[PDB]
């Protein structure tokens, strides 16, 4: 996918490596290669009027 | 899927009725058909 990863405070048990939000859309990721929890957000849109 | 904690329950025959998750701890991948179970129970010496 695409969108910016940070750091993310939410605290994933120790099986857990994927986390999603409501829109039951993957939010959260634990890094494959060091087992570290990052959020994803998409990246920055809006609507445009003239 | 396990979970361990202390209890202070008066009867023993009474499980705790406290809401509780068991976390997944171990899967194993072997795939043999189990029908009967038997509970394994340690019991050494007269003392
Ligand atoms: C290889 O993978 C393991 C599991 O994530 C990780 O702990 C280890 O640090 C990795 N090796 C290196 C050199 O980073």
């Amino acid at each position: 996918g695409t969108g910016v990863l940070t750091e993310s405070n939410k605290k994933f048990l120790p099986f857990q490596q994927f986390g999603r939000d409501i829109a039951d859309t993957t939010d959260a990721v634990r890094d494959p290669q060091t087992l570290e929890i990052l959020d994803i957000t998409p990246c920055s849109f809006g609507g445009v009027s003239v | 899927y396990s979970k361990h904690t202390p209890i202070i329950v008066r009867e023993p025959e009474d499980l705790p009725q406290g809401f509780s998750a068991l976390e997944p701890l171990v899967d194993l991948p072997i795939g043999i058909n189990i029908t009967r179970f038997q509970t394994l129970l340690a019991l050494h010496r007269s003392y």
